[PDB]
């Protein structure tokens, strides 16, 4: 939503510490998607659960590839996020 | 072309030191930090000294950058290698201060990128630090500092 | 230098464990020559002649004679330099991760510099071999999102102005139809005076499986592989014919001579992976290193490669 | 000037890279010599 | 451009000997006499393989040759040096036989030059010795023999 | 060993070497050796199978 501060790119469960890139820095990588209804050249918004869903987008995130499924609910999609819209 | 391909007829006079930077060959920024994030992308057309936007093909080939602006603005092209067809892009997240192409304007004016990657007076993107300088009949440059997107 | 830099010593001590590329089998020893370049082009000029019109009969007095024209062609080979970056453990930080059997954090997927460099070099060599074979660079099984490359950068499979045959979808399993297409391509091949040279064929595993079937009622002691070898020996002046299987290829058959005068590989002497001097250090235990590799340099004469694609759709 | 030669002492990184290239070339030559086809 | 500036990607196969002359780089005539009169003139534009006409400036500079025809036809351009900007002209008084640009035709057809120095079917100037050969989307050549002007 | 290729030749075709070789070819097609396919192979057969071979 409008409360987005950044994206967690790494995690360490032993120390329970999340390494995060701030929203002010652009990123290109694989993130969790809500479902498999995301195609290339699609505007994406973070939901209340922190998952990327197909589109009032405060940030400008565009999918580079299609949703790829590994588990029953795991959907990884390559996305480039490069700031906030206006 | 950033470097004039046509050969000069005369040797330059390297005696003066003033007004020797208002040239189209000047690549990069007037003030450059060592912590600036720089990317390289395939160049579609000639986006040099212009705002760039990401364009995706049919999926067979990877994404490229094309001269543009508006809501699709992705960054600012500050340099280009012609042999490899590669455009150097500073992301819109990173701030830039330097000479950029201006649509054919006074200091303090708020400038935004148009559909062709050219700055124009008014969301704002930059603030003019000088006036328009004419290099060719339709080529105008301006010193602007870009600080991202803000309404 | 080794006393001062640990990474260079590690690379020198672990460089031997890296296997040779498999692309070396695809070319003769005389077909490959190294060039000193990292990014640029190498151009050559070839001179050809042609006849303008029918000859003039020399009878009585005549001033106007038929002419012979000449032409020049400039062929340019482009080279590209690419880089990869990988993360590893610091030399001083190794001792705090050196377990009894394994060295490196399993949870964090962190490895020592030597092992990380070995694995990265192996992957880069695999990518180089794939590019040399197919002519494209990609990391997807579908083959999409390929890297846009400079012109005059081609591989054995995407080389233009070569003999290209297509087996239809209906005849995907008909080895007779496949061999018909191969025969048509071999007929359209043009070797000229360099026919007396060994020939090389590269096939996919499915094609190799189909080859060993008896030639067709079923023949005795005669198989499709033997028939193909005889057919190629017919045109290569009964020279040696080699057959190789590559998992990179899929429903593709590639036939080309092994003569340096027709197809030559002039790669950069820095094409194979090379470590970079720049190392990203920080206050933590994680460091970053860079590997450089050069692509490009395959030069082939026109209409000297047979490329058969079996449409599976 | 190859990494195979234990007597090689690289003065600098450029010489190290040159030795790497020469080692690659020598490995290619050795592979082609060992190949029987 | 007579010589393709873009470099080729592959070596040519010098095995065949037939149909290797239908190229735009072929300069001169198929049959050439040692007693032909040849002139060189400054080139205005690109009149290669086209009929040329004399054009005079304002008097400050000498005359030049420009692609044209009609009643102003002076000769046929068979070669050009790009470095010097010099067009080789065979006068209309002298007869020429070779490949010339054709307007975008069967052997025996009478052809005359148009305003742009291109041959077209019908005063007559030449006779087509072959059919039109397509080199580019708009580039057509034809083997014709020119024997002057005759109504 | 689990997660390996298993083929079954039917009872009626126990003496049909062509059917046996068909099943063997299917199994060989379903084999997946990766890039290490350029390696020697080993086959173990019972004496009855050897006598049939």
């Amino acid at each position: 939503g409008e409360d987005l501060y950044g994206i967690c790119i790494d995690i360490d469960e032993f120390s329970k510490t999340a390494t995060i890139v701030p929203i002010t820095n652009n990123f290109e990588g694989y993130l969790v998607a809500k479902d498999s209804t995301v195609k290339v050249k699609d505007k994406l918004i973070f939901n209340k659960d922190g998952a990327l869903e197909k589109v009032k987008a405060t940030i400008n995130a565009t999918a580079l590839t299609d949703a790829k499924q590994i588990s029953n609910e795991v959907y990884l999609v390559k996305v480039a996020v490069f700031g906030n819209k206006a | 072309m950033k470097n004039p391909q046509q050969d000069s007829g005369l040797l330059s006079n390297s005696i003066d030191f003033r007004d020797q930077n208002l040239i189209f060959s000047n690549s990069g920024g007037v003030c450059t930090s060592s912590k600036d994030k720089i990317e390289n992308y395939p160049a579609k057309g000639y986006p040099y000294k212009r705002g760039v936007k990401l364009s995706f093909g049919d999926g067979t080939t990877e994404l490229e950058v094309e001269a543009g602006g508006g809501d699709d603005l992705y960054g600012v092209c500050s340099d280009i290698d012609e042999f490899s067809g590669m455009a150097t892009v500073i992301p819109i997240t990173n701030n830039f201060t330097g000479y950029l192409t201006l649509k054919k304007v006074n200091p303090g004016d708020k400038l935004n990128f148009n559909q062709h990657g050219e700055l124009e007076k008014v969301s704002v993107n930059a603030i003019a630090l000088s006036k328009a300088h004419k290099l060719t009949e339709d080529l105008f440059i301006v010193l602007a500092s870009v600080f991202g997107n803000r309404a | 230098l080794f006393d001062e830099n640990y990474y260079a010593k590690a690379v020198a001590n672990i460089i031997g464990e890296v296997k040779d590329p498999i692309m070396y089998k695809w070319f003769s020893p005389d077909q490959i020559e190294d060039v000193d370049l990292q990014m640029g082009y190498q151009k050559t000029v070839k001179w050809d002649a042609f006849l303008n019109a029918n000859p003039t009969t020399i009878a009585n007095e005549v001033n106007t004679i038929s002419t012979i024209g000449f032409s020049s062609e400039v062929v340019r080979l482009n080279y590209l330099k690419l880089q990869y970056k990988f993360r590893h453990l610091k030399q001083t930080s190794e001792k705090f991760y050196t377990s009894d059997s394994y060295i490196g954090d399993i949870n964090n997927n962190l490895l020592p510099f030597a092992q990380a460099y070995k694995l990265a070099s192996s992957e880069i060599i695999k990518l180089i071999n794939h590019f040399v074979l197919t002519g494209t660079v990609s990391i997807q099984k579908d083959g999409k999102n390929q890297k846009r490359l400079l012109p005059n950068m081609y591989g054995l499979l995407n080389m233009p102005e070569q003999i290209k045959e297509e087996v239809a979808s209906g005849d995907k399993d008909k080895m007779d139809k496949i061999f018909e297409k191969i025969e048509a391509g071999l007929s359209k091949l043009e070797l000229g005076d360099e026919f007396s040279t060994p020939m090389m064929v590269i096939v996919d595993p499915a094609t190799s499986l189909k080859l060993v079937k008896p030639y067709a009622a079923a023949s005795s002691c005669e198989k499709w592989e033997d028939v193909l070898i005889q057919t190629i020996k017919a045109i290569n002046n009964r020279e040696d014919v080699y057959i190789e299987t590559s998992n990179l290829l899929k429903h593709k058959i590639l036939i080309y001579p092994l003569n340096s005068e027709l197809i030559k590989f002039k790669p950069s002497k820095y094409m194979l992976p090379t470590p970079n001097e720049q190392v990203d250090k920080d206050s933590t235990d994680v460091a970053h290193s860079y590997i450089d590799f050069v692509l490009g340099g395959l030069l082939a004469t026109r209409k000297t490669i047979l490329q058969v694609n079996i449409k599976q759709s | 000037a190859s990494l195979l030669d234990s007597n090689f002492v690289p003065i600098n990184f450029t010489e190290f890279v040159q030795a790497i290239s020469n080692t690659y070339k020598q490995r290619r030559i050795q592979f082609y010599e060992n190949l029987k086809r």
